[PDB]
């Protein structure tokens, strides 16, 4: 299938990873599938870039971090599933259940067919893909909760119009040795280093830290008319290098900490 | 813990801001980010840690931590308030950092006691 | 207004009344005959028992198959009389005519082990006594089974109880007050006479026996008739539960069923199986099919050595008729597909088994598959079993913790320098021969042997953080550890 | 040409296992249990046995897998005999699943032709009555992971199955998909009186040329689409056969190592994933350079990487730690201990002398969190991860002394040691003259 691929400038590789293994087709997609990294490596910024490079497939979005357990996943799941499909699907009749009813994953799954005989007579099946980003970020975590997620495609009947997809996102991988034995794919971002984290920021804050107010403000708090876009980008540039010069010691190669750090002492 | 006081603050929130206009929404962070598609009016909050010093603190950066999760729906304000009652130096290394760079962004002081100035 | 702190709408509230019995004539004179009425003592249940038959017939049929054996096996099978065991029907059913010709409320008690054929002589007993029921000549009076294993909360026993005797539903606070009084309140002229068999009290009363109390007090009235009885394996329950002053104030008897012998257990099975023994088939010449009295006419056998033997062995050690049914059964089928496998049929004059097959039906239970198993895995299992069994050998520990084995599996690798098979597998372990690959401090896939052998058993890992000081435990044995040892022609000379 | 790319879908969903019914491979390595399972359970759809069994084998072996094969094999000329059961003990409970069974036989009853209703003992009896109490329906049920149902004390439904087994008159067929050996071991008296006790295992690959022949079977084409099919094959036979191959190395690889096939299956999706044109398949399936890169990146960050990642400072305090562990008892260390040392280290760097700078404890207080949370260090009494519900809530409500004491006096752990690291580091580093104690 045509898949426009995101040219990104240090991604590539999972790049041709994800396109590779993902398309319109269900078939040729995995039952389960993780895309583990660390933070900083921007791993969400690119999946919704791939998204953005491929419009016609969709997909729901979780986000765990704030939620507590398990039960507001199974309701927030509930809810989004069938919002997505009532919205994207406007001419369909539906009789939608309360998203709430659920209490656990043998509710959802009953809701969920429900939803699948109702949605019976679709002209060409589709398989929709889930996100829940931070899913070892939970606060009550133990270690039986994985395999049961990673279980949903095999309960569900074969014969369903619209199927789903999982999506995973982990940091300590200690969690995630754990649990190989079942031989998930997966894709890996290592930690940048010193130049890619260095063209990663002179192109990701260039332009947020080119607009901000403070440069306007001193360029009249001075009263000097010889400036251009080229010498502020030209100083910006070498600012932002002195600081990593200076601070790489101190971090290496992280993004939070440095843009905070940046925020407070640009001044 | 954490889920418990989470627990408080949204059952308060709803039920404050329920009969002052006249179904049920379980208590999690998603009922506030979903205020506006239930009542319609947009939220500020103000948090007050009533005794800020005698709380685990563990705990505190966990809440903190789940709390600093809803600042992306670019339709809501909180604030927080710590009544200290021994020093900023004294504590705010006690907490991990990590929740101390962002609170170094927008601060207020004030000398405060029964006596101020005489 | 109001918001609901918890909410539950998942819940399936049973429409139960509260009220019991006594709140509903308000006198003594009010009361009518519960014997001249139509909802009580079950008059009811014949609808509900035959109203289920239709929800699973169907009449597809397709060439079907018919063979020798099978039909010995069913024969054979454990759902249908025995002079083995009639003693204790002699005795038990001479007590309770006795009792029912005394209208008295006695009480008794009988365990044994499972295959003991406890039930299915208790079950003949009281079909006997059914029978004599015919006779129109003893009071009427009514089974009632109690299978607490098959219920879910314990005092639902009041619960069905009630709406077995009456129909009548409610929870089992009301339903054992009613019973009360019901059984000592209620005189003799118009109240039934009651059976009952309690099943396997060993897990109904876990929490206090509160249930069994409440049973063993109304057992001891004297204007209330019943007939008591239960069933479990141990023996000291009702000094040890209740305790020894309410055991001897009841005053009942005690007795339980022992594991058959030998020729007892022969001459049961083959009395299952005379209508079989030794028979002659008409049998057709594409299917086979056996016809009894393009066609042949053939003789059935099977080995009564054979018999004697797979009799002898299990009556020995707990005499369950069940494990020696099991084993001719599974004899059969292995003969049958045996036979089957001979012309190869497919799907759509002497026959006879013999002791060599009837016992390699009988010894397979007994052969375990995990001395195989275990000799047939990788050679990193092997090696790192062996090197527990160095530091055992080193220690006298009987307990190791992950550092120190791993350091003596780094010791007994390096030591071992020069033997053939360890060079062999020496570097495609570490780095995976080639370069590009930084090395790692532990070898590959020991996390995942690791796993291995904790889900299979014979490793044990406390509950620990750290990767090094998490102390470890080998469960099975030394000895069958080196019976796996030695059998690697490498691990024999290191 | 788009007949490549269809070919390129077929052999991929070839590798899954997701074609129809007389296309999906099976090798004669388990015809054997292939021929035995589809006939034990035959004998249940339409000669009507009640056998029980229950399967045994590893993680990732194929047993529901098979199955489900043998089940769809049936289904063409069966389309009215069966009804499937598909259950789960992590999934389900020893409450949820009684209402998962009602709900699924309801729901399929009516594909040919309440139940659901009622309250958790009233559901129970129902289903008691309807399977206790021509021609009659055969039920198959798929147990997985019945160690869930392996417990210690009631665990009533294995043996009201398997009494329904004995007792009834339909074809009660069970099937256990576990990962552990021994299972009987779990078992009390009733269980065992109950079960026939017989249990399958699985086969293990004996030799190279069981995977080798394997690999051919599963990159072998049964069917004229593309102009390449012939090529395929041919390619596939020659390169196989020859022993010096890379992909053999690999067969042998897989072994020697791990004797689990999906993990191949893992490693060798990518290649035709990413796999474009034909030019480039050929090459990088003959160099099979490109192996190398996904087994660079599958393994990378676990232990080495993110040790060569990292800052001198990081360097410098591991070593003040591990040096005063060595010289410790139980190798404890805490943060102000590893400064001292550090400060120590830099004196004599100085002394037996561009310049060089030691950094504050402000410095040092950021970059210790950022060291414990990479998995380098612990705490002494140390419990990381509870495995379950209980423990997970325990953990919530009681808090630690690590937890409420300061942050620099808690008793820490170490995770490498002094001469591991001294024999993984690159040695020409300045720091290396103090990498021994
Ligand atoms: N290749 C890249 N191109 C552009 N931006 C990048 C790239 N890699 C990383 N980034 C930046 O890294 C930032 C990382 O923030 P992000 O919210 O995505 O966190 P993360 O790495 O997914 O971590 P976590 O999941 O733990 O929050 C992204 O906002 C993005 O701006
Ligand atoms: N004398 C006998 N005659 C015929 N069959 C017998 C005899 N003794 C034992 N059996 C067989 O042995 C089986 C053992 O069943 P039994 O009545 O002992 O079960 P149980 O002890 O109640 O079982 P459990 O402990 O599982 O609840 C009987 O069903 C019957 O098939
Ligand atoms: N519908 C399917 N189509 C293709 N392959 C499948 C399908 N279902 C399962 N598989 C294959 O089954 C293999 C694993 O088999 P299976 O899940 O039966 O293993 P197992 O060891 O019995 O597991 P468990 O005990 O967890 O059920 C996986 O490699 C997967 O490729
Ligand atoms: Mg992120
Ligand atoms: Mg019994
Ligand atoms: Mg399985």
């Amino acid at each position: 299938m045509n898949v426009t691929t995101p040219e990104v400038a240090f991604r590539e590789y999972q790049t041709n990873c994800l396109a590779s293994y993902i398309s319109a087709d269900p078939d040729i997609t995995p039952s389960n599938l993780i895309l583990q990294g660390y933070s900083g490596t921007g791993k969400t910024y690119t999946l919704k870039k791939y998204f953005n490079a491929n419009p016609n497939l969709h997909a729901v979005w979780l986000e765990p971090v704030e939620l507590v357990s398990w039960k507001p996943l199974l309701q927030a799941i509930a809810r989004t599933v069938q919002y997505k499909l009532k919205t994207l699907y406007p001419n369909i009749p539906t009789t939608d259940y309360d998203p709430l009813q659920v209490e656990e994953p043998f509710l959802l799954v009953k809701t969920l067919h429900n939803i699948f005989v109702q949605y019976e007579s679709l002209q060409e099946k589709t398989c929709l893909f889930l996100i829940l980003d931070g899913f070892d970020s939970l606060q009550d975590l133990d270690a039986a909760l994985f395999n049961k997620y990673i279980k949903l495609n095999e309960l569900l009947p074969k014969d369903s119009k619209i199927n789903i997809k999982f999506i995973y996102t982990m940091l300590e991988t200690s969690f995630l040795q754990r649990y190989s034995t079942h031989c998930i794919p997966t894709v890996m971002f290592p930690r940048y280093n010193v130049d890619e984290v260095s063209t990663i920021l002179v192109m990701s804050r260039c332009g947020e830290l080119m607009e901000d107010s403070c440069l306007r403000k001193r360029i009249i708090e001075e009263q000097i008319t010889d400036c251009t876009d080229d010498q502020f980008q030209n100083v910006a540039a070498n600012f932002i290098h002195l600081i990593v010069q200076a601070f790489h010691s101190y971090t290496g190669n992280d993004i939070f900490a440095l843009n905070d750090l940046i925020d407070f002492k640009w001044p | 813990n954490v889920r418990m006081m989470l627990r408080r603050s949204m059952y308060k929130l709803y039920s404050a801001a329920d009969a002052e206009e006249h179904n049920d929404v379980s208590y999690d962070l998603s009922l506030v980010e979903n205020f506006k598609r239930l009542f319609g009016k947009d939220l500020a909050m103000v948090f007050n840690f009533k005794d800020v010093d005698s709380i685990n603190f563990n705990t505190l950066d966990n809440f903190i931590i789940l709390l600093k999760s809803a600042f992306k729906y670019d339709h809501v304000k909180i604030s927080l308030i710590f009544n200290i009652n021994t020093n900023l130096s004294n504590i705010e290394k006690n907490l991990r950092q990590s929740t101390i760079r962002l609170l170094k962004r927008n601060y207020h002081k004030l000398d405060v006691s029964s006596n101020k100035g005489f | 207004p109001v918001i609901r702190k918890f909410t539950k709408k998942n819940v399936a509230r049973a429409k139960k009344k509260y009220t019991p019995f006594s709140k509903r004539f308000k006198s003594i004179a009010a009361i009518p005959d519960l014997t001249s009425l139509p909802e009580f003592y079950g008059n009811s249940s014949e609808l509900m028992a035959s109203r289920f038959e239709n929800k699973l017939k169907t009449t597809q049929k397709h060439q079907i198959v018919e063979t020798i054996f099978s039909k010995v096996k069913k024969q054979l099978n454990s759902s249908y009389y025995l002079p083995a065991r009639e003693n204790e029907f002699a005795s038990i059913y001479l007590s309770a005519y006795s009792a029912i010709e005394s209208d008295s409320a006695t009480t008794i008690y009988v365990a044994g082990t499972p295959g003991v054929g406890k039930t299915l002589t208790v079950r003949e007993v009281v079909k006997e006594l059914l029978s004599s029921s015919a006779q129109r000549e003893i009071p009427d009076f009514l089974y009632v089974e109690i299978n607490g294993l098959k219920m879910v909360k314990p005092t639902d026993c009041y619960e069905t109880l009630w709406n077995k005797v009456s129909g009548e539903r409610l929870t089992w606070a009301a339903s054992m007050e009613s019973l009360e009084f019901y059984f000592k309140r209620v005189p003799k002229n118009k109240k039934k006479t009651i059976v009952v068999l309690l099943d396997e009290l060993d897990a109904m009363v876990t929490k206090s026996q509160d249930i069994m109390y409440n049973f063993f007090n109304w057992t001891t009235y004297e204007n209330a008739k019943l007939i008591v009885i239960a069933v479990a394996n141990t023996m000291d329950l009702p000094e040890r539960q209740l305790g020894n002053k309410i055991t001897s104030r009841i005053g009942f008897t005690r007795i339980m069923f022992t594991g058959y012998t030998h020729e007892e257990l022969k001459n049961i099975i083959d009395l299952r199986l005379k209508g079989l023994n030794d028979s002659f088939f008409y049998v057709d010449t594409k299917t086979g099919n056996a016809i009894l009295i393009d066609v042949r006419k053939v003789r059935l056998r099977m080995s009564a050595d054979a018999i004697e033997i797979a009799s002898r062995k299990v009556a020995s050690v707990s005499g369950d008729a069940r494990r020696a049914l099991k084993v001719c059964k599974r004899a059969a089928e292995i003969a049958e597909k045996h036979y089957m496998a001979k012309h190869g049929y497919g799907y759509d004059g002497v026959q006879t088994v013999h002791i060599t097959h009837v016992m390699k039906a009988l010894n397979e239970t007994l052969n375990s598959h995990v001395i195989t198993f275990m000799t047939r895995l990788s050679f990193t299992a092997k090696l790192f079993i062996y090197a527990l069994l160095n530091l055992m050998k080193k220690n006298g520990s009987q307990e190791q913790e992950l550092g120190d084995i791993v350091d003596e599996i780094k010791l007994l690798i390096e030591v071992n320098g020069s033997n053939k098979f360890v060079m062999e597998i020496a570097k495609t372990l570490f780095q995976q021969g080639s370069d590009n690959i930084s090395e790692q401090l532990r070898i590959i896939s020991w996390d995942f042997v690791l796993n291995q052998l904790l889900d299979a058993g014979i490793l044990f890992k406390q509950t620990m953080k750290n990767d090094r000081i998490c102390c470890v435990k080998l469960n099975i044995s030394v000895e069958e550890a080196k019976r796996a040892m030695n059998e690697d022609e490498t691990l024999r000379n290191l | 040409d788009p007949g490549f790319g269809s070919l390129q879908r077929r052999l991929l969903q070839q590798l899954y296992g997701t074609l129809p019914t007389d296309e999906k491979i099976i090798f004669t390595y388990l015809q054997d249990c292939q021929q035995e399972i589809d006939r034990i359970i035959k004998q249940s759809i339409i000669q009507k046995e009640s056998h029980s069994v229950i399967l045994v084998g590893p993680r990732q072996s194929y047993k529901t897998y098979l199955l489900d094969y043998e089940l769809s094999l049936l289904q063409q000329s069966y389309k009215e005999q069966f009804i499937t059961i598909r259950l789960n003990g992590f999934i389900h409970s020893e409450q949820t699943a009684i209402n998962g069974i009602a709900t699924q036989l309801e729901q399929q009853l009516q594909k040919i032709h309440t139940i659901s209703s009622g309250s958790l003992t009233e559901v129970f009896e129902k289903i008691l009555l309807l399977l206790d109490s021509i021609t009659k329906i055969t039920v198959v049920f798929i147990f997985d992971e019945i160690d869930t149902f392996a417990g210690p004390v009631r665990q009533t439904l294995l043996y009201n199955l398997f009494d329904m087994v004995e007792h009834s008159r339909v074809p009660v067929c069970i099937f256990g998909c576990t990962t552990k050996l021994n299972i009987l071991e779990y078992l009390e008296k009733r269980v065992k009186s109950r079960f026939s006790q017989r249990v399958i295992y699985m086969p293990q690959i004996q030799n190279l040329d069981d995977m080798v022949d394997a690999v051919r079977n599963l990159l072998t084409v049964r069917s004229e689409i593309s102009p390449w099919v012939s090529q395929w094959n041919e390619t596939l036979e020659k390169e196989l056969s020859d022993p010096r191959s890379n992909l053999n190395r690999h067969i042998r690889m897989n072994f020697e190592t791990f004797r689990s096939l999906p993990t191949l299956k893992n490693s060798i999706i990518p290649l035709v994933a990413t796999s474009k044109n034909f030019g480039s398949l050929c090459t990088a399936i003959k160099s099979c350079s490109f192996l190398d890169i996904y087994n660079k990146n599958q393994l990378s960050n676990n232990l080495t990487g993110r040790l060569q990642s990292l800052s001198d400072l990081e360097l410098a305090i591991l070593i003040s730690a591990a040096r005063v562990a060595l010289r410790a008892k139980d190798g404890s260390f805490n943060f102000n201990l590893a400064y001292a040392e550090y400060e120590k280290m830099i004196k004599a760097i100085n002394s037996r002398i561009n310049t060089i700078k030691l950094w504050l404890k402000k410095d040092v207080k950021n970059v210790w969190e950022n060291l414990v949370q990479l998995d380098f260090f612990t705490e002494k009494s140390a419990v990381g991860l509870r495995d379950n519900a209980t423990a997970a809530f325990y953990a919530s409500n009681y808090q630690f002394q690590g937890t409420m004491i300061p942050f620099d006096l808690r008793s820490y752990q170490m995770q490498i040691i002094l001469q591991e690291l001294r024999r993984i580091i690159p040695k020409s580093n300045m720091y290396y003259s103090w990498t021994q104690l």
